[PDB]
Parts: C-alpha cells; sequence; structure tokens
C-alpha cells in the first residue's frame, strides 16, 4: 500500500479563508455524514480489497479523510485545491470502476450533493489567517 | 471478518 497523501508540509505555507473554513464547516460536514460517504472517508486499501492494478491507474489517490485533516492543519492555499482534492475523488471512482457499479452511483450521488453545497459557497474569499514556511 | 466483504463488494 503506498503513503497517503500528505496533510502537512513544512516547506508549504498555512492559510484559512472564509471559503475553506466553509468547506470544512458545511460541504465536508454534509458530505461526511452521508449515507454513502463510508467507501470515501478512508484512503483505497488497495492490498487489502484484492485490487493490485489500483494505484497504476489512480496516479492521484484521495479521499474525504485527507481532505479533511489538509481542512484541519490549514493545509490548503484556497479553496479552489479542496475543491480539486474533492473533484479528484469523485474522478477517481469514476475511472477506476464502471459506470453501472454502485460504489458510481454512490460516488455520482456524493458529488451532486456536493456540487450543490459548493453552490451555496461564499462569493468572495476573505484572508482568515496566513502563516510562512517554517 | 463479515463488516469487510461488505466493503469488497462495492469495489469489484
Amino acid at each position: 500500500n503506498p503513503p497517503p497523501p500528505e496533510t502537512s508540509n513544512p516547506n508549504k505555507p498555512k492559510r484559512q479563508t472564509n471559503q475553506l473554513q466553509y468547506l470544512l464547516r458545511v460541504v465536508l460536514k454534509t458530505l461526511w455524514k452521508h449515507q454513502f460517504a463510508w467507501p470515501f472517508q478512508q484512503p483505497v486499501d488497495a492490498v487489502k480489497l484484492n485490487l493490485p492494478d489500483y494505484y497504476k491507474i489512480i496516479k492521484t489517490p484521495m479521499d474525504m479523510g485527507t481532505i479533511k485533516k489538509r481542512l484541519e492543519n490549514n493545509y490548503y492555499w484556497n479553496a479552489q485545491e479542496c475543491i480539486q482534492d474533492f473533484n479528484t475523488m469523485f474522478t477517481n471512482c469514476y475511472i477506476y470502476n464502471k459506470p453501472g457499479d454502485d460504489i458510481v452511483l454512490m460516488a455520482e450521488a456524493l458529488e451532486k450533493l456536493f456540487l450543490q453545497k459548493i453552490n451555496e459557497l461564499p462569493t468572495e474569499e476573505t484572508e482568515i489567517m496566513i502563516v510562512q514556511a517554517k | 471478518k463479515p463488516s469487510f466483504y461488505v466493503y469488497s463488494r462495492v469495489k469489484n
């Protein structure tokens, strides 16, 4: 099993804006308690699930746990890359699996809810906190 | 573990 994506970087700055705060407190909150949230709350354990070719095909793995801990530690710079992480999770599920599979339908429902919630995003980004690299 | 095959099902 490959290591999970980093959630903190000493060479990267730490930023918190109103949109990232919203993504953590509303979007990630409401997608975490969704009924179809469990297959995307952990990194894909390709060893354990008989999926040896998974990381040949998913070159950027992503899960709601990694995104959650990235938002908690203020690892992101702005909201766009957190939204990109969510979209990468959904697209990883899509590319890896088949359009009629149950997990693809679950990811599609999650993505629809996510797109609604991010449509409810604050339009103007306001910086709350910034810390330079250590 | 029974509650594991449920994981292995929705990721054929």
